[PDB]
């Protein structure tokens, strides 16, 4: 056999290419079509785990699911990076590149070229950013009423919509305690400092966001204190162990007294570190590594209550919380890195569970949100809705503009493109149109999941936005009617909404540029 | 279709099929368990692959111990589980009421009815069931005999009437001994230690302790009466040191000499132990009971012996806690300054040996704040049975004085909640009052599934008993062994507050999202 | 149409291989029938006409007996049923020794009646209510059936004559050899307090010679040899040490560090002088006899020679602790001469040759102890065995009778006794429980039945003359085994006696694990892994 490319070498080329691309985005589409809206239904997904995932959100569907076609691979992506920029759109991206690629194919089979779509699609794309940033709105962050109303249109369309204002203010507090700022650098990192635990039982309503953390741990020794009310904590790196050295430290022993006195050596270096630790007089010792138990005794003895094997992340959240410095050597130990701060440390049995709280604090740059439930399912399904609810909270602390949802601001984008659709004389007017009418697809399918009549709502709302200040005009997806997002309240961040039509078109130009799939070359 | 196109080999249920897949696994559990509900329900065998054996009557070992692969049936256990981990009990009525949802649901959405409209109904039906249980739960002053009631409401159900009403006393009087006024009740308090070999009404419990172990020098007494335990988690056996040392010697005499040196460190803590001994028993009249977290070699045993100690080792990190709320000293990880106020008091410490293993008993404490319940039977299953339906009735009791509130029991609240639901439907606005006859007609499978075990018609049964709640409005419930309807709080017949509110909570929610999933997907290849 | 498909709901989730049974058909009855054919299995070795089994279990090994616990414990029982009844017999064998088989027998018994009742239209329901009053009323009756009272245990011939029954059902041949040994046996262990162990009986079985050979020794007995030279000892100030016979080394690791020419001529010479000085002081506290639970070193073994001390190495921590407890030493776990009271002693302390084997025997003259041996002696290991369990039976006998003294009539007479009485029981109990108690009692039935079956004799014709005689008045009356025709005799005249004990803790377990059986309604197997 005299090959000159390897056999499983097979390349596929041409409108072929171009077709199966799209049709395997579009199909991509398809899958989560209906989980877009405040009336969307739940899909129930089993992991290779044995696991099961209960959700309306288009990230963890696609996530969940697995591909072998290269487009629908390229459209996970999409949607793994919209929720990683901004939480938020998972399923918004997908059905705009959906339609973005749908619509492409017309001209494809016109015999344009895809390089002539992708730019009509990029003037598109300015134009869009040009016209969001015009109709939206400004937001007064400190009106705590105006910032729940944005995080209720955003988990609406999710399963904690039953107990929307729960949610909101636990996901407020939670991004407005994260809120930091050192050396001229704003921080909100509700990913290291913002922690949901899940607590399977009880009921939703009694979920929270505490004023400090909560870790699943007990005191090292029963003789503790279970309940302290002005706890000063000290948190630790180092174990508070006798180990050995680097070096090859080995010893030798010819004379009696020696091995008592090494051992009673050791006895005498963890009371040296317990002594370091006590003249800090705290009330309470959080070790990332073990606790001897003859270190526990020292502490005991001080009248300290000590957790044995805490995590990095666990940790550095209880350095955030009361206002503690982890430290590394007990001699290097300051009352600057006490930590003052919390107002309660309490240990408490939760079911058959030890937990520790370290609540009451003041001024805590960590938080903690306790969520109970019926399972780890629905436990799962409320944390990322709760991950939607505060991402979006921190987009808007961050970029404090809106624009209004229910398909309005698709409506209003797709119209100013029309509009100035017509000024433009050459071949790029068509696919410029034609994504403009692809955006109508967000309009579209909220009427379709709500169960109304696309056609007839569609023409009354493309009619509206004829008319001069009807921008704010969409569609509810809970009645199948035309409203007026001033009325309704649904009003999305101006950055999500960005974000998302920058990735669909971007996908799309991708796509489209995309030819000549080859495959079988092993790395 | 479309997730096929792109994983072929993708199992796939749409909203037709989803649904009813998911419904037909919730009644196939609800099939299996309702024979579970009540005293009068039948006990199920369990066979494991190895060919172990358990009896039980409990929803929650039914359900793990079944042999299922289904995705519903995973989300249901899961319900089950936590409902088990918070509350003690309702995993039955917790499988029952959601696949009763479920069916008066699917009465509904077969009709064309959208779930979105039944789950709605569900909502409001949920509030006003809330609301009713409150209203109707009887805030009660926990005495010894509520209590009783309560303990005895559950175990009869778990196991056997005679046996109930031994592990009724058993386990209230646990409780009432380690529980402190407004001090949440730490069950970790009860140790629960099982012995095979009498009869399974010989379940006791010891106002003290019981070690599954005992001395390990035969030299050491097997009784001693007026002891002084100490509870210590120090090395009394040989322990070598950090850094690597070895030994160096010129000579055979040097060797010896090493040999004796090297035990000094540890000799000097059984020397401690020793002295504070002779000082605290200046003869034999009391005795020494030392209970070690760690180990002790034979030559520690020996010395302990020669002065009249007897030496447990490596006991357990809870009885560390145990020992000193029962006797009543310090537990210790040195020996540092030891002095007699670290040490407990047990008036009797004796051994039990039953075949190959050894017990040793800690008894006869003054006001232990933690106890044991030993569970003595004929047969590992035995065992097995009556360690779920202890847990069952700790967990009822705990509960009964952490809710200071009480529930009628016998379907009582449900047949109740129900009437006040249907009275409640036509505040309700559009056809979400179809959810809140489904949320009703759920409810009442408990009376139902009551009478169904009693060996009663399902209809009649419950006819009678709504007749007479409606006509007088006392809470009444079924009669498993007249069929007639009963006054639940008369008879004695109670239900934890927590476990309804859990179950009414739990049972909703799942049985909403279960009924919104339009979409089963396997598709991770 | 030419498949019937899985109804939805369990059928169809359950596993592949598993196993789902309902209903008093699938579940009540099969496990009847399973519980009925254990019964079955073991009913032909019940009494002292009953069989021997040869079972092989999985491993080949060969088990000839007519112990119903042991028969039961190699057999391969897959039927969870049957495994309960199964736990059943060995919960008997745990707490009284004797009576396994009574347990199979009534419980396979009430099962079967129960079978009945429920097919004639009894709930399972009244059967258990029915079956625990007819329980309840047979303990409340037993204490009036106890005949006699064993009276002394420190006693020979009385022991013997108590011990004979339980060890009759088990080797009828020569059943008063044995009981004469386990008699000797018992009371040569039994202290002035009434607590009796039973692993105090120690049982040497040697091959050759036969069961009439066998023998009592006060002391103990190894099939051990000696390590040293002296093999004999005849006034024993036995020393014993649970650390090795070798000089003691660190538990830190001991390295020899020589910088000199003076030390590396020095350090073995110094090693041999500490041994011999170690050794030397054992000896010079008068130890002739050294028992070592750990190695022996040669140098060691040297010096004892010299010293004239006969070595002995026991491998085991329970065989050296037995020891201790026959000589009266302690165990030091130092290599230091033992003081005046730490020394054991024994009348003699020799090696020995039985048949083939070697022993080292540790003997005491006085007829007591803490300790005794039994030396069986017997032409086949198995034979050996089985009369090593035999032996067990009579020891625990002799335990049930320290702690019970109280005895009821054999052969059948108790248990046809407690049929009539719970009888006229049932017959005035009114209400669906009168058939269960009834058939509780017909259950007691079937112990003379099974005795009569295997004497080789018609059951029913001896079970008639039982009712008949304990209508007339004697309580006391049983079958006879030895008459080829239907017979009856008086039990307590005769000598055949069984433990109040015993029958109590039978018919308790039995009742239980028939009522567990009954209370069983639905099984799910899972897949056999
Ligand atoms: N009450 C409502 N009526 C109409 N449209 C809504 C409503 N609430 C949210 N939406 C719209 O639904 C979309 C969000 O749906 P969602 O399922 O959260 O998808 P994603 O967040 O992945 O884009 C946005 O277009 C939002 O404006
Ligand atoms: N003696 C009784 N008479 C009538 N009903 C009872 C009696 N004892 C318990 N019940 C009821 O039977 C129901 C089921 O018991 P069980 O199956 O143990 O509870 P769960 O469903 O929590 O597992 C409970 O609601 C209880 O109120
Ligand atoms: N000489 C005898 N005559 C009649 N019955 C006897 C005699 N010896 C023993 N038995 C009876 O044999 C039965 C016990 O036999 P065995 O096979 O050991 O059963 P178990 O295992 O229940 O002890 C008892 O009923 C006992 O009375
Ligand atoms: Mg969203
Ligand atoms: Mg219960
Ligand atoms: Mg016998």
């Amino acid at each position: 056999p005299v090959l000159v490319l390897s056999q499983n070498t097979k390349r596929e080329s041409g409108r072929k290419v171009q077709s199966g691309n799209i049709n395997a985005a579009k199909t991509i589409a398809d899958i989560i079509r209906t989980c877009l809206g405040p009336k969307s239904m739940m899909k129930m997904l089993l992991d290779p785990m044995g696991g099961i995932v209960m959700t309306n959100d288009g990230n963890a569907i696609l996530r969940e699911i697995q591909v072998q076609h290269p487009a629908a691979k390229s459209m996970i992506e999409i949607s793994r990076t919209q929720d990683e920029e901004v939480g938020d759109g998972t399923t918004s991206v997908i059905i705009l590149a959906g339609e973005m690629l749908s619509v492409a194919e017309h001209f494809l089979e016109q015999q344009m070229h895809p390089t002539v779509v992708i730019s009509a699609y990029r003037k598109a794309l300015d134009d869009m950013i040009s016209t969001l940033k015009k109709i939206s709105i400004p937001v007064d962050i400190s009106d705590s009423d105006m910032m729940l109303n944005i995080i209720n249109s955003s988990i609406t369309t999710k399963a904690i919509s039953r107990w929307s204002s729960l949610a909101c203010n636990i996901a407020l507090d939670a991004v407005k305690m994260v809120q930091f700022e050192e050396n001229g650098r704003k921080e909100i990192d509700i990913k290291k400092y913002a922690r949901v635990e899940k607590i399977p039982g009880g009921i939703i309503e009694d979920s929270c966001v505490l004023r400090g953390v909560m870790i699943n741990k007990d005191v090292t020794h029963p003789r503790m204190r279970r309940y302290i009310k002005n706890p000063r904590i000290v948190l630790l790196d180092s174990s508070l162990e006798y180990k050995k050295g680097e070096s090859q430290t080995d010893i030798e022993i010819t004379r009696e007294e020696d091995f008592t006195r090494i051992l009673q050596m050791e006895e005498e270096y963890i009371q040296q570190l317990c002594e370091d630790i006590i003249q800090l007089k705290p009330d309470v010792v959080i070790t990332e590594k073990g606790i001897s138990d003859l270190a526990q005794h020292y502490l005991m003895r001080a009248n300290i209550t000590a957790i044995r094997r805490v995590r990095k992340t666990d940790n550095n959240r209880i350095a955030r919380a009361c206002g503690a410095r982890i430290v590394s050597r007990p001699e290097e130990l300051r009352e600057d890195d006490v930590g003052t701060g919390a107002g309660l440390l309490e240990i408490k049995k939760i079911g058959d569970e030890y937990f520790t709280f370290i609540t009451d604090c003041k001024d805590p740059k960590a938080c903690t949100i306790l969520l109970r439930g019926a399972s780890k399912e629905i436990l799962s399904e409320v944390e990322r809705n709760l991950q939607d609810a505060m991402q979006v909270c921190r987009n808007v602390l961050l970029d404090p503009q809106l624009v209004p949802g229910g398909g309005a601001s698709e409506m209003a984008v797709a119209h100013a493109l029309t509009e100035k659709s017509k000024a433009m004389t050459g071949v790029e007017q068509w696919p410029y149109r034609a994504v403009a009418q692809a955006l109508e697809v967000i309009p579209r399918t909220l009427i379709q999941n709500c169960g109304a009549s696309t056609i007839r709502l569609l023409t009354s709302l493309r009619a509206k936005h004829t008319q001069e200040n009807c921008e704010t005009w969409g569609v509810n997806g809970e009645t199948g009617t035309l409203v007026d997002m001033k009325e309704l309240g649904i009003w999305e961040p101006l950055a999500v909404k960005l974000q998302t039509y920058k990735t669909a078109v971007e996908t799309a130009v991708l796509l489209l540029r995309i030819d000549d799939i080859v495959s079988g070359h092993k790395k | 279709a479309a997730v096929k196109t792109l994983n072929p080999k993708a199992e796939v249920a749409r909203a037709q099929a989803a649904l009813a897949v998911n419904i037909s696994a919730a009644r196939g559990l609800q099939d299996v368990l309702r024979t579970n509900l009540g005293p009068k329900g039948t006990m199920k065998m369990l066979v494991s692959g190895a060919g172990d054996i358990k009896l039980t009557k409990d929803g929650n070992v039914l359900l793990h111990e079944m042999q299922i692969q289904h995705p519903t049936a995973s989300l249901i256990a899961k319900v089950a589980t936590a409902q088990d981990d918070i509350t003690g009990d309702g995993t039955t009525s917790n499988v029952l009421i959601i696949g009763e949802l479920l069916k008066q649901a699917d009465l509904y959405i077969s009709e064309g009815l959208h779930p979105r409209i039944i789950t709605e109904g569900f909502e409001a039906a949920k509030e006003k069931a809330l609301q009713f249980l409150e209203e109707v739960k009887v805030s009660r002053e926990m005495d010894r005999e509520t209590l009783i009631d309560v303990a005895r409401t559950s175990l009869r159900t778990k196991v056997h009437a005679e046996l109930a009403d031994v592990l009724t006393e058993a386990v209230v009087d646990s409780i009432l001994a380690i529980k402190k006024q407004d001090e949440p009740i730490d069950l970790f308090m009860i140790e629960i230690m099982e012995m095979k070999h009498k009869s399974e009404t010989d379940t006791s419990l010891i106002r003290g302790l019981v070690l599954d172990h005992g001395a390990r020098h035969p030299d050491m007494k097997k009784r001693v009466e007026d002891a002084y335990i100490l509870t210590c988690n120090v090395s009394l056996e040989y322990e070598k040191t950090e850094v690597n040392s070895g030994f160096f010697y010129k000579s055979a005499e040097e060797r010896e000499k090493l040999v004796k040196a090297e035990r000094k460190f540890i000799e000097d803590r059984v020397k401690k132990i020793i002295e504070l001994k002779r000082k605290v028993c200046g003869d034999s009249d009391k005795g020494f009971v030392v209970i070690n977290q760690k180990g002790i070699d034979p030559f520690s045993l020996d010395a302990l012996s020669k002065e009249g100690i007897v030496a447990l080792r490596r006991a357990k990190r809870r009885n560390m806690e145990r020992l000193t709320l029962a006797c009543g000293g310090v537990a210790l990880n040195s020996f540092d300054d030891l002095s007699p106020d670290c040490l407990g008091h047990a008036g009797l410490v004796y051994e039990y040996t039953l075949g190959e293993e050894k017990f040793t008993f800690i008894e006869k404490c003054n006001n232990p704040r933690s106890v044991t319940l030993l569970i003595k039977g004929p047969n590992k299953h035995t065992l097995t049975q009556i360690k779920d339906a202890v847990r069952d009735g700790l967990r009822a009791v705990k509960n009964a004085i952490d809710d200071g509130c009480v529930v009628p029991g016998a379907g009582a609240v449900e047949v109740a909640m129900a009437e006040a639901l249907i009275k409640h439907k036509p505040s309700v606005k559009g056809r979400a009052q179809l959810g809140v006859q489904a949320f009703a007609d759920a409810l009442l499978i408990i009376p139902k599934v009551l009478a169904q075990n009693s060996g009663f018609d399902l209809q009649e049964t419950l006819v009678k008993i709504q007749a007479e709640h409606s006509e007088s409005g006392q809470l009444v419930g079924v009669d498993l062994n007249t069929g007639e309807p009963m006054v639940a709080a008369e008879v004695g017949v109670w239900d934890n507050y927590c476990v309804k509110k859990q179950l009414l909570h739990s049972c909703t929610v799942i049985a909403t999202n279960i009924l919104l999933v339009d979409e089963i997907m396997r598709a991770g290849m | 149409a030419l498949h019937v498909p899985k109804a939805p709901g369990f059928a169809q989730m359950l596993k592949e291989g598993a196993k789902h049974f309902s209903g008093l058909e699938e579940a009540v009855y099969r496990n009847i029938q399973a519980c009925k054919e254990l019964a079955q299995t073991t009913r032909t070795a019940y009494g002292p006409n009953g069989m021997n089994k040869m079972v092989i279990n999985h491993l080949e090994k060969l088990f000839v007996t007519n112990d119903a616990a042991t028969i039961l414990r190699e057999l391969e029982v897959q039927h969870p049923a049957a495994k309960m009844i199964v736990m059943a017999s060995h919960m008997q064998e745990q707490e009284v020794g004797d009576g396994t088989n009574f347990v199979l027998v009534f419980a396979g018994a009430l099962l079967e009646l129960a079978e009945e009742l429920l097919r004639i239209g009894l709930s399972v329901s009244e059967v258990i209510e029915g079956y625990e009053i007819a329980c309840r009323k047979a303990h409340e009756i037993l204490p009036n059936l106890v005949c006699c009272s064993a009276k002394n245990l420190r006693d020979i011939d009385e022991v013997s004559s108590l011990l004979r029954t339980s060890i009759m059902s088990k080797q009828y041949g020569n059943e008063v050899f044995l009981a004469k040994l386990i008699a000797q046996a018992c009371v040569s262990i039994f202290p002035d307090s009434g607590h009796f162990n039973v692993d105090n009986i120690r049982v040497c079985k040697i091959l050759g010679s036969g069961i009439s050979s066998s023998s009592v020794l006060h002391g103990m007995v190894f099939k051990k040899e000696t390590e040293g030279d002296v093999t004999s000892v005849k006034d024993a100030k036995i020393a014993v040490y649970s650390c090795p016979f070798d000089g003691m080394i660190t538990e830190t690791k001991g390295t020899v560090l020589i910088k000199t020419a003076e030390e590396l001529m020095n350090f073995s010479k110094g090693e041999e002088n500490l041994m011999d000085a170690q050794v030397k002081a054992i000896a010079d506290t008068g130890a002739n006899v050294v028992v070592t639970g750990g190695k022996v070193a040669d140098m060691a073994l040297h010096y004892a020679n010299k010293y004239n001390i006969m070595l002995v190495r026991l491998n085991s921590k329970w065989d050296l602790r037995r020891l201790c407890k026959t000589v009266g030493a302690t165990a030091l776990p130092r290599l230091t001469p033992p003081v005046l009271e730490e020394m054991g002693h024994c009348d003699s302390v020799y090696l020995s040759e039985v048949g083939d084997t070697q022993v080292v025997v540790f003997k005491h003259e006085k007829e007591d102890g803490a300790i005794s041996t039994i030396v069986l002696r017997g032409s086949t290991d198995n034979l050996m065995d089985d009369i090593e369990r035999a032996v067990d039976d009579g020891v625990n006998t002799f335990k049930v009778l320290t702690r019970d003294k109280r005895l009821v009539p054999g052969g059948g007479a108790t248990e046809i006794e407690l049929a009539k009485q719970i009888t006229s029981y049932g017959e005035t109990c009114p209400g669906l429980e009168q058939y269960a108690i009834k058939k509780f009692a017909e259950a007691f039935e079937a112990i003379p039945r099974a005795l009569a079956e295997n004497s080789g004799v018609k059951a029913n014709e001896v079970i008639s003359k039982l009712y008949a005689v304990h209508q007339e008045g004697n309580k006391n009356v049983g079958l006879d085994i030895e008459a080829e025709v239907p017979a009856v005799k008086d039990m307590l005249e005769a000598g055949i006696l069984d433990t109040y004990l015993g029958k109590y803790w039978a018919i308790k377990l039995a009742t239980n694990a028939a009522v567990t059986v009954l209370r069983v309604d639905q099984i799910i197997m899972a897949k056999p892994a």
